[PDB]
């Protein structure tokens, strides 16, 4: 019957890398999600299957929570089917997906002049991502048929690349934060609802 | 080091439309506070992130530009809007610099310059202090050079200079000369000369 | 996935248009409108629901929720004369559906006089043994054009060919007509008329066939 | 600024195939999706395939499944389309879209290129100067298929120039006709010429108009 | 109201360690950065040093580097500044003040712009002992000032610590006097001028004494200003 922590996913003051997101379950709750959809602050806020009005008056058996932070004109590329950088390498989302997706400017708190390179991304990649996998493996990636033994240089460059963050950057180019709600049903009492 | 320059000093009447120009070192952006300071007192906050008021601060204060010009401006000025004013680049905490200083218009008037030997118990004390005055004069930047023999004193002379004074609208200053009754036995070559936009040529007395 | 759009609509100047996009849980996907002016690439208004791209102003506005989208035009002007086409992007099946487009016709516009000027065939064209009349319209803007021909009074239908009006980047539209008869019934009337009947008025060319040296 | 190009469209009748090819410029071509748009004379937009920003997932229509073929190359900014086994319903103008982040919507758009297909042949274009404040032109007849371009004083004049839509004859042949308003001052002293250009006929006729 | 009230200011000599507090009321204080700015008689303010909502970052200026620390205790919504090692010029006034946004967590990271600010302690590094002034004349010479203008005064000199404060005939002579800001000698000992601007020809004859006034050393002196 107590409210379970949105302000620790929402609220937290440091957020994951894109590359390594992430997860927290959500379980044993009843959930007010009016306040989250009344708060006016989001500037992307949009789910597939249950409708934006309905989530508090349906039951599920528990939500999985993840977070990070994305580049500005890359919040696009969170949905499902998409295609990219993120959707292929970082972050892929299933077709049947059922939560929802809130995205939110942070330049107050990410960006510095000079250049913040503290947050990371994956470039280069063999293949892409099953849904929801993560990576965080740091081996050399080899682009030609040389075989370098974990030398940086000559077809061979570092799979995670950083990006800097500038107050004086476009509103495409500015940091955004992203935490994606996935609820799921199993064969359980269904406790998280109310 | 500092990041933002703006004038040290602008002249204004009550009722005005004031504007005080800032240049900050590129790559600031947006991120720039203007902050007003009466003397002695604690610094207030009136416009962040270079154009937004800040709450409680009246409408006449506004503040514009993008990059690296930014400008503050008072529509109509009132009298307790004379102050310092700093525009601050909001990251990484620069140096507040001597800012710009708002201060009243007025005519040009010269200083009344005055000189004061040492006294006679002071030098039963076994030191010297020569005073020069300056009484009453707008332009508030002024020159003072002491001259021993007909050469300059350099390290040895102590300022201090009045808020402008609320009724004449002036400036005074004070500059003390240090000499022990040891060194203030050559002497008697002992002049104030005052470099000031008031007269037309160098005063000494 | 099927999308719906109604096939017309019209609005007075300086009102506020609005576009429905239909679709069976349609807030369940991103929809973006683009608009196309005749004679052009289409160019998009607003794409992901409610995002403007730089440079369109902001007389566009969008909204998805339930099942039907919308697109609102605020203080309609005159040069919103375009298609206007919803997409949908449907994942499922990894395909895009578009609408069917809705055209935006913008009422008052007074009405214009079409101006006609004809051609008589040139001397090379007569050595060619062919003859052509290239009766031509110019501006309006009423939906309406109706062409005859006579040949000294008498009419003439025999070969005319008529190109549908068309809209024109001025709102005023444009059409033409072409005859094509043998250089010997060219020779022998003594004169030709092309008349073109517009909401009653009728506008008439005369041509004779007389040449200088 | 972003700009695309479109070629490699013409005359084909059904059963051959044809490759459409779209250059870019002003972006990086290296992290955008690209798709290739259809639309039918006088009708709705109707999308034909799509690929991905490293050719990892590919995407066709229900209706060209089996029969195109969509590629890329990042080495040159290229993106190349194959048409085999063309029905006759392929008739349309073409557009090359670009998409920015995702591979959802269509960010850019080209001029797009026109592909006919039918059991017909082209024919070079006859081009006729008329006789005219006052009002010239040249009329070009019997031609096939669209397009035709049309210039004036070898691309310099802007002003009073009206080119008019195609008209379908009987026959099947089109015909359009293009003018020019001009003062009657400089009647007799300046010297005005059109030129035209008719691509699948590959033939540039200029003339000059003088009463 | 947000309120931001300090304590802890005072006197200690060359070396000492003072420690600073600044008790913060009405807001959420563990959720914002807060920082210490100064200002030492005759310069300008400066940040002294800054830490985030969590305590986990912090900032320091370089003059203070290895000798200030900053930290918060955020149960008692109190903010500190323990100082060691203080040096002559470590002497001003010590403000707090709040970050306007919430939620830093790095203190180099976002935009920091500070809403409310404190009253402000003093802090006075020197080992001058309680002292007070010794008062001279100005010179009140009748050369070159035969006219309608003359000038004359007083002068508090070498005492500690400030203030002084000076009247003429108990209050009684408000226009035309111009008590100077103190200076700080290299002796340790301040020193002033108060300066009376007064019609030569009569105006009171020789009616004029200083009401100097050292309240830390309990000094009175009445001096009569005569050529
Ligand atoms: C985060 O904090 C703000 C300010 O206290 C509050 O308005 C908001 O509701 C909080 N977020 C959540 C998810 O409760």
């Amino acid at each position: 019957t107590n409210l379970c922590p949105f302000g620790e996913v929402f609220n937290a003051t440091r957020f994951a890398s894109v590359y390594a997101w992430n997860r927290k379950r959500i379980s044993n709750c009843v959930a007010d999600y009016s306040v989250l959809y009344n708060s006016a602050s989001f500037s992307t806020f949009k789910c597939y299957g249950v409708s934006p009005t309905k989530l508090n008056d349906l039951c599920f058996t528990n939500v999985y929570a993840d977070s990070f932070v994305i580049r500005g004109d890359e919040v696009r590329q969170i949905a499902p089917g998409q295609t990219g950088k993120i959707a292929d390498y970082n972050y892929k989302l299933p077709d049947d997906f059922t939560g929802c997706v809130i995205a939110w400017n942070s330049n107050n708190l990410d960006s510095k002049v000079g250049g913040n390179y503290n947050y990371l991304y994956r470039l280069f990649r063999k293949s892409n991502l099953k849904p929801f996998e993560r990576d965080i493996s740091t081996e050399i990636y080899q682009a030609g048929s040389t075989p370098c033994n974990g030398v940086e240089g000559f077809n061979c460059y570092f799979p995670l690349q950083s990006y800097g963050f500038q107050p004086t950057n476009g509103v495409g180019y500015q940091p955004y934060r992203v935490v994606v709600l996935s609820f799921e049903l199993l064969h359980a009492p269904a406790t998280v609802c109310g | 080091a500092q990041m933002t320059q703006s004038p040290s000093s602008v002249s204004a009447s009550v009722g005005d439309r004031v504007t005080i120009p800032c240049r900050a070192s590129q790559g600031i952006g947006n991120w720039l506070a203007w902050y007003q300071q009466k003397p002695g007192k604690a610094p207030k906050l009136l416009i962040y992130a270079a154009s937004s008021l800040q709450s409680g601060v009246p409408s006449r204060f506004s503040g514009s530009g993008s990059g690296t010009d930014f400008t503050l401006t008072i529509s109509s000025l009132q009298p307790e809007d004379f102050a310092t004013y700093y525009c601050q680049q909001a990251n990484s905490f620069p140096p507040f610099g001597q800012g710009t200083r708002l201060e009243i218009k007025r005519t040009v008037a010269a200083p009344s310059v005055f000189i004061f030997p040492p006294s006679d118990e002071q030098l039963k004390s076994g030191t010297a202090s020569v005073v020069c005055l300056l009484n009453n004069f707008y332009p508030r930047e002024a020159k003072v050079q002491w001259k021993v023999d007909n050469a300059l004193q350099s390290g040895n002379s102590q300022e201090s200079v009045t808020e402008q004074d609320s009724k004449d609208s002036t400036y005074s200053l004070s500059s003390t000369l240090t000499l022990s009754k040891a060194d203030y036995e050559k002497h008697k070559v002992y002049a104030c000369e005052v470099t000031h936009q008031g007269l037309s040529s160098p005063v000494t007395k | 996935y099927v999308l719906t759009q109604p096939p017309s609509v019209s609005v007075a100047p300086g009102k506020t248009a609005r576009i429905t996009c239909g679709g069976n849980n349609i807030g369940s996907k991103s929809v973006h409108w683009y608009q196309q002016k005749p004679g052009q690439a289409p160019v998009p208004v607003i794409y992901y629901d409610s995002d403007r791209p730089s440079g369109i102003p902001e007389r566009f506005s969008g909204s998805n929720s339930g099942n039907t989208a919308t697109l609102t035009i605020s203080r309609v002007e005159v040069g919103d004369e375009a298609d206007y086409y919803c997409q949908v992007w449907d994942s499922s099946s990894d395909r895009a559906v578009f609408g069917g487009g809705t055209t935006l016709t913008v009422l008052g516009q007074p009405k214009a006089a079409p101006s006609v000027t004809l051609f008589p065939p040139s001397s090379e064209e007569l050595q060619a043994n062919k003859a052509t009349l290239v009766c031509l319209i110019s501006d309006f803007y009423p939906g309406a054009v109706t062409v005859a021909w006579k040949a000294d009074s008498s009419p003439v239908k025999a070969g005319v060919e008529t190109t549908t009006p068309s809209k024109q980047s001025n709102n005023k539209y444009a059409a033409s007509s072409y005859l094509s008869l043998t250089p010997e019934q060219w020779k022998s009337h003594r004169s030709y008329s092309c008349q073109v009947t517009h909401e009653g008025s009728t506008v008439e060319k005369t041509v004779a066939p007389t040449e200088c040296s | 600024e972003v700009q695309l190009v479109e070629s490699g469209g013409g005359l084909v009748q059904p059963g051959r195939s044809l490759r459409l090819s779209c250059a870019a410029s002003g972006f990086t071509f290296d992290e955008s999706a690209m798709h290739w748009v259809r639309q039918a004379p006088g009708e709705g937009l109707e999308w034909v395939s799509g690929i991905s920003w490293n050719s990892g997932r590919i995407a066709y229509a229900d209706s060209v499944r089996g029969r195109f073929t969509i590629s890329r190359d990042n080495a040159k900014n290229s993106l190349y389309l194959q048409m085999n086994s063309l029905r006759a319903e392929d008739t349309a103008l073409y557009f090359c879209a670009l998409t920015t982040s995702g591979w959802f919507s269509f960010d850019y758009w080209g001029q797009g290129t026109l592909v006919t297909v039918s059991s017909a042949s082209t024919k070079g274009p006859s081009v006729f100067p008329l006789a005219p404040t006052a009002a010239l032109g040249c009329l070009v007849k019997d031609y096939f298929p669209e397009p035709v371009t049309v210039s004036w004083n070898s691309g310099a004049l802007t002003s009073g120039v009206h080119t008019f839509p195609a008209v379908l004859q009987s026959s099947g042949l089109y015909s359009l006709s293009s003018v020019v308003t001009v003062p009657s001052s400089s009647l007799g002293t300046q010297t005005y010429i059109c030129n035209v250009n008719h691509k699948p006929s590959n033939t540039k006729v200029d003339k000059r108009v003088e009463p």
